[PDB]
């Protein structure tokens, strides 16, 4: 889930601040006139309509994006193993973890053992999995770099130490109301959070 | 201490040192990592995490927390505080409400948020239970020595004061703290930067048509929505986060053991919650035929098992396993 | 333990740059900071503002805000005050003070400032000794008169420092536009003459330094 | 923009128990103001006693404790001591800066008296050899720490000429005090006796010196 870490917005007193689209994911900035923003004393910027209020929003991964975060995947079909015990004859055992390629061997006791290549290649995992925590769905992730903001995958980032990502988070400023100083931001509550 | 524009701050919209922002239900343990633009912690100096630092004028007041109250559809309970931030195990809430007592005046800050409390499993409590099995739930800690994360925290920008602009008898007079940096001009042609000690106003005279503005940049701030920005310069002041999420296990739930009931090739179950159970199985052919349910109503149900096997989960209740030949 | 020691009392005429240095000792220098506090003359304590000897930040009072700039050198445990465009009412004495306790734990010796246009004049040094004659008693008393000096500030000492005990020195004096000092000490009747007494006087302003032993006058 | 303030002077008698107090002008004070008390003995010597109120600095005897009484943050000093005779500052934290009292002068019954130490010397020779001659009458260890000094020359008070230092504490918390006559080589030659009369707690002390 996304977390609108909202940066402090401008407020010019008496003219317009023309806003530029920093290069932060989603980077949504919008300036706004027609202000009177009371902070504390009242209002303090003297002017009545020249009063400007810049308001800017990036989306940023939640520390909880860290640790609590739904993953996706490609997946292949890879290889399968086994720990197999064998209480061999009078041996009595040997509990070697193994594969199932049909020319590997695993000399863990005194027997030699090949195993497979099994015929059952029903990979239960499909193609394209999410992953989260302990729960796997064998879900149909839209992409990196694509996810309809609310649908599952409005943030998108590669990894976590990955500062950049895809933010279709559907996030639209609006101005703060009869001149008091706030940053409405409108936006849909995580992908993330449903999913959950 | 940070000071910003509570929403609904008893009456209406005040500027509360304790305006909340940042509300995070988004653990499971019952509890919410909250900011206060208010620090709390540490006096102004040096001593004691357990007082209590919010801004009174331009002034800090670091003195005793004697009376926190976070609160929500219910009274909270505190877990601790470090700097801007507070943890607080919460019930579910529409909003999140949160507020000290000075002791001349109650002076509390209140916020809208969706609040919940999942607990980690498939039984869906409203509330941590005293007993049932532990499993890895998300949840912050109670210790500050923390540095998984970190928050930009540099400067404030100016604010408004206003009892500055007094009169000089019949001009406005503008004062200082102790030499702090005053941005001044008004309407009127005078002054037009104002980095000074406490000047006068040639031309103008109103209070109201005049910049009461205190550049006080000694100590940063968080860097709140309702800030205005410092303009001069993006200062240094990179300062962690104390109430990291943590991979804890959460002391969690457990429903009711189920009444199992033979029948041929089939489950009877009479079953009988304390809450709502999402129970499910897998019918272990290569055709799954799974089911999925939350039960909160006692119920009984039938699940026809295959002769290789079924599989049972009673809530996070461990799987069961059951031979129907 | 703690020890803040400061540099000495400077002259300056108006208009100059001071450096006021404040070197540590005892505790470890980057868990507390430091506050920089005036005592001017008449009108009492002042808080001049704090230095984070950690990050380096300074905060200013407002009233300091300007002139004075706080600087550290951290390897060395020292804090430094430092007031440009010197103007004439800033003679006074400034303190480094630690902040620890929820207050100021610890203050240091003060380095007093007098802000004064005035040339350079290396004082004379005058041995006192006793009338010329008798002067029978179980001790007996000498003196050191440092005579027409400017700017400050001079030091002296007795013996280069090792006699310490029963000296009374004599804060100095402007007097027709110089300043004079004097110092006593007092022996046991046995110590002196039988033993060299040294009056030690030294003018950084001038470069001077003058030993004058106390010579009996006849 | 606020105004701490101090009693201006207290007196008490040694053993007894005295509260000196620190008012604020913007309202009562509160553990978030931190109150520290800070001593000043003479010489510039400060040494802090108590700081966030009630927090005893390290080596300061027990006798000094802190509070809030009132709307205000008081000092008592349980057992007063000569000692403790100095200048006691509060300050107070307003969010941002320090705001320090003006400090209250407290004098504690002790010491006994002591008559001060007077000497007086003639002009060295190397002096003389300037055209100029200065007799120097120093006074130490006086208490109380107030004396009148006056100059005679061959009989007659000097009036012009002299110069008396103020009365400065020595450490042991008595104090000293020099005069200067200045006379020229020739003045010097021409008068012929000197005298320093120093009045203290009402005995007179004149040394005169014999060209």
């Amino acid at each position: 889930k996304y977390k609108t870490k909202v940066p402090s917005p401008v407020v010019k007193c008496c003219g317009a601040t023309q806003c530029t689209s920093k290069p932060h994911p989603d980077y949504q900035c919008q300036v706004f006139t027609g202000v009177y923003p009371f902070m504390w004393g009242g209002a303090y910027c003297f002017c009545d309509t020249e009063n400007t209020q810049m308001s800017e929003a990036y989306v940023e991964r939640s520390e909880e994006c860290s640790i609590d975060h739904a993953k996706a995947y490609k997946v292949h079909t890879g290889t399968v193993q086994a720990m197999v015990n064998i209480t061999y004859g009078s041996v009595s055992w040997r509990s070697a973890d193994v594969y199932v390629n049909g020319e590997t061997p695993a000399k863990i006791g005194d027997a030699k053992l090949i195993i497979g290549p099994l015929s059952s290649a029903w990979s239960p995992f499909d193609n394209k999995v999410v992953v989260y925590g302990h729960e796997v769905y064998n879900y149909d992730f839209p992409e990196y770099g694509t996810g309809k903001a609310g649908s599952f995958g409005d943030l998108q980032s590669r990894t976590s130490t990955s500062n950049d990502l895809y933010a279709n988070t559907n996030l639209k400023l609006q101005r703060p109301q009869a001149g008091i100083v706030h940053t409405p931001f409108t936006q849909a509550p995580s992908g993330f959070e449903r999913w959950k | 201490p940070y000071i910003a524009d509570c929403p609904n701050c008893g009456h209406s919209r005040c500027d509360s040192p304790i305006a909340i922002e940042e509300v995070r239900g988004d653990a499971h343990a019952g509890v919410i990592r909250i900011q206060t633009s208010a620090m709390f912690g540490l006096k102004t100096d040096g001593v004691d995490l357990a007082y209590m630092s919010f801004m009174n004028g331009k002034t800090q007041k670091s003195i005793k927390i004697d009376n926190l109250h976070v609160r929500t559809s219910a009274p909270c309970s505190l877990v601790s505080h470090h700097g801007y931030y507070i943890l607080a195990q919460c019930p579910p809430g529409d909003t999140v409400t949160v507020g000290f007592h000075d002791g001349p005046n109650r002076h509390t800050c209140t916020v809208a948020h969706k609040v919940e409390f999942r607990p980690v499993g498939r039984e869906k409590y409203r509330h941590p239970p005293e007993h049932g099995v532990e499993l890895p739930c998300n949840r912050y800690t109670h210790k500050r020595a923390d540095q998984g994360h970190y928050v930009e925290m540099h400067q404030p920008g100016l604010v408004a004061d206003h009892s500055l602009l007094s009169i000089h008898s019949a001009k406005v007079k503008i004062t200082v703290p102790s030499g702090a940096q005053v941005k001044y001009y008004c309407k009127c042609p005078d002054v037009r930067e104002g980095i000074t000690s406490s000047d006068h106003t040639t031309t103008c005279t109103d209070v109201k048509q005049c910049r009461a503005y205190l550049i006080d940049n000694k100590k940063w701030v968080y860097n709140s929505g309702r800030l205005p920005r410092g303009e001069g310069d993006t200062f240094k002041g990179k300062l962690h986060v104390p109430f990291v999420p943590v991979k804890a296990k959460c002391i969690a739930t457990l429903a009711p053991e189920p009444l199992v009931e033979h029948k041929h090739r089939t489950l009877i179950l009479h079953l009988h919650p304390d809450h709502p159970t999402l129970l499910t199985t897998r019918s272990l052919g290569s055709d799954a035929n799974p089911t999925r349910q939350w039960i909160e109503r006692p119920t009984t149900v039938n699940f026809t098992v295959t002769g290789e096997g079924l599989e049972y989960t009673w809530g996070n209740h461990p799987p069961k396993r059951v031979w129907a030949q | 333990q703690i020890q803040l020691v400061q540099s000495g009392r400077e002259v300056k005429n108006p208009g100059e740059t001071v450096k006021i240095s404040c070197k540590a000792s005892g505790y470890t220098f980057t868990e507390y900071p430091m506050l920089w506090v005036k005592q001017a003359p008449g009108k009492g304590f002042r808080w001049m503002g704090l230095i984070y000897t950690n990050t380096g930040e300074p905060t200013y009072a407002e009233e300091f805000k300007g002139r004075f700039v706080f600087s550290l050198e951290i390897s060395a445990s020292t804090a430094y005050l430092q007031i440009n465009n010197l103007t004439n009412e800033d003679t006074a004495t400034y303190f480094c003070v630690r902040d620890y306790f929820i207050s100021l734990d610890y203050w240091g010796q003060g380095t007093t400032l007098t802000v004064s246009s005035a040339k350079t004049t290396a004082p004379s040094v005058y041995p006192l000794a006793p009338v010329c004659g008798g002067t029978t008693g179980s001790s007996v008393t000498l003196g050191c008169l440092v005579k027409g000096y400017f700017p400050e500030p001079v030091t002296l000492t007795w013996n280069s420092g090792s006699l310490s005990s029963g000296v009374h020195t004599f804060p100095a004096l402007l007097q027709s536009g110089l300043y004079t000092l004097s110092s006593s000490v007092t022996v046991t009747s046995n110590t002196w003459p039988s033993q060299t007494i040294t009056c030690n006087v030294a003018h950084p302003a001038s470069s001077t330094k003058v030993d004058k032993k106390i010579e009996s006058r006849r | 923009q606020a105004v701490v303030t101090q009693e201006s002077a207290l007196t008490t008698s040694p053993g007894e128990t005295v509260t000196l107090t620190c008012r604020s002008n913007i309202g009562a004070v509160t553990s978030s103001n931190c109150a520290n008390w800070v001593q000043e003995k003479p010489d510039h010597f400060f040494t802090g006693l108590i700081g966030d109120t009630n927090n005893r600095r390290s080596g300061v005897p027990a006798r000094f404790s802190g509070s809030l009484i009132g709307d205000k943050a008081a000092l008592t000093i349980t057992g007063a001591q000569t000692e403790d005779e100095a200048i006691y500052f509060c300050a107070l934290w307003y969010n941002n800066l320090w705001v320090f009292g003006g400090g209250t002068k407290l004098t504690v019954l002790g010491q006994p008296k002591s008559s001060p130490s007077v000497t007086l010397f003639p002009p060295s020779s190397e002096e003389l050899e300037t055209n100029k001659a200065t007799l120097v009458c120093t006074i130490t260890d006086f208490y109380p720490g107030v004396v009148t000094v006056d100059w005679k020359v061959d009989g007659t008070p000097v009036t012009q000429g002299m110069e008396t230092t103020q009365p400065s504490k020595q450490s042991n918390n008595k104090y000293m005090a020099s005069s200067y006559l200045t006379l020229t080589a020739r003045a010097w030659e021409r008068h012929s006796s000197y005298s320093c009369q120093v009045t203290h707690e009402g005995h007179t002390v004149e040394k005169s010196l014999s060209r």
